[PDB]
């Protein structure tokens, strides 16, 4: 867990570098069932 | 506390069809699962089928489907079982057994039998119905004598016997019927009794062979 931050006085902005991505690109669908008996 | 009363034992010809009834007293047929179980001599019981009138569903055992019909007459609270094309393998005691079906969902199945009928002995044979003859077995001369009566030459089983209208039970031994070489069944019923009551006490054996409509009350006592 090594993170480096840079602050730019010219533009009053800051960039925190070193993080990694985990983007939700798709979907997985599953059908969960429960068996019932109607009285 | 509900008693299941089935139809009486009978002899049916091979190839014919038999109808057995089962009468419920104390509750409605819709309130039960009504099952039919049979037991051949020397085997365990075999479940034939069951009907659930509250759901209107009838179920048949695979061996018996297509030749067994079970119905539920809700007008009289009587269940029935009709088995057609009778043959020797069918000689067995047939039992009517119930499971309470008070709170039932759909696709409910029979699971157990907590209330039973008395059983109906169906005998498939070519022989005719014949009532038995009863003959005394008089006592004579330690301190206990024995007497009895002999129930001979009847068909089919069973024959029933009670002593003193069912009063005398401690010490009675009613032996299983024996098929004689001549055919037909025969049976003996003996009871031991103190020797001092041989003259002061009356001993009557009440023999019933319901298939033949035979009711016999035979008195036993020494002769002279």
């Amino acid at each position: 867990q090594n993170i480096t931050e840079e602050f730019y006085q010219s533009t009053c902005s800051a960039v925190s570098r070193g993080y990694f991505s985990a983007l939700r690109t798709g979907w997985y669908t599953s059908v969960i069932t429960i068996e019932l008996s109607n009285i | 506390q509900v008693q299941l009363v089935q139809s009486g034992a009978e002899v049916k010809k091979p190839g014919s069809s038999v109808m057995v009834s089962c009468q419920a007293s104390g509750g409605l047929l819709e309130d039960y699962i009504i099952n039919w179980v049979r037991q051949a001599p020397g085997q365990g019981p075999e479940w034939m089928g069951g009907i659930i009138p509250v759901l209107g569903t009838v179920h048949y055992g695979p061996k018996f489907q297509g030749r067994v019909t079970i119905t539920a007459d809700e007008s009289t609270d009587t269940a029935y079982m009709e088995l057609s094309s009778l043959r020797s393998e069918d000689t067995a005691m047939y039992y009517c057994a119930t499971e309470t079906a008070l709170v039932v969902s759909e696709t409910y199945l029979p699971h157990y039998f907590d209330n039973w009928g008395q059983g109906t002995l169906v005998t498939v044979s070519s022989a005719s119905t014949k009532g038995p003859s009863v003959f005394p077995l008089a006592p004579s001369s330690g301190g206990t004598a024995a007497l009895g009566c002999l129930v001979k030459d009847y068909f089919p089983e069973p024959v029933t016997v009670s002593w003193n209208s069912g009063a005398l039970t401690s010490g009675v031994h009613t032996f299983p019927a024996v098929l004689q070489s001549s055919g037909l069944y025969s049976l003996s019923s003996v009871v031991t009794v103190p020797s001092s009551s041989l003259g002061t006490q009356t001993y009557i054996c009440n023999v019933n062979h319901k298939p033949s409509n035979t009711k016999v009350d035979k008195r036993v006592e020494p002769k002279s």
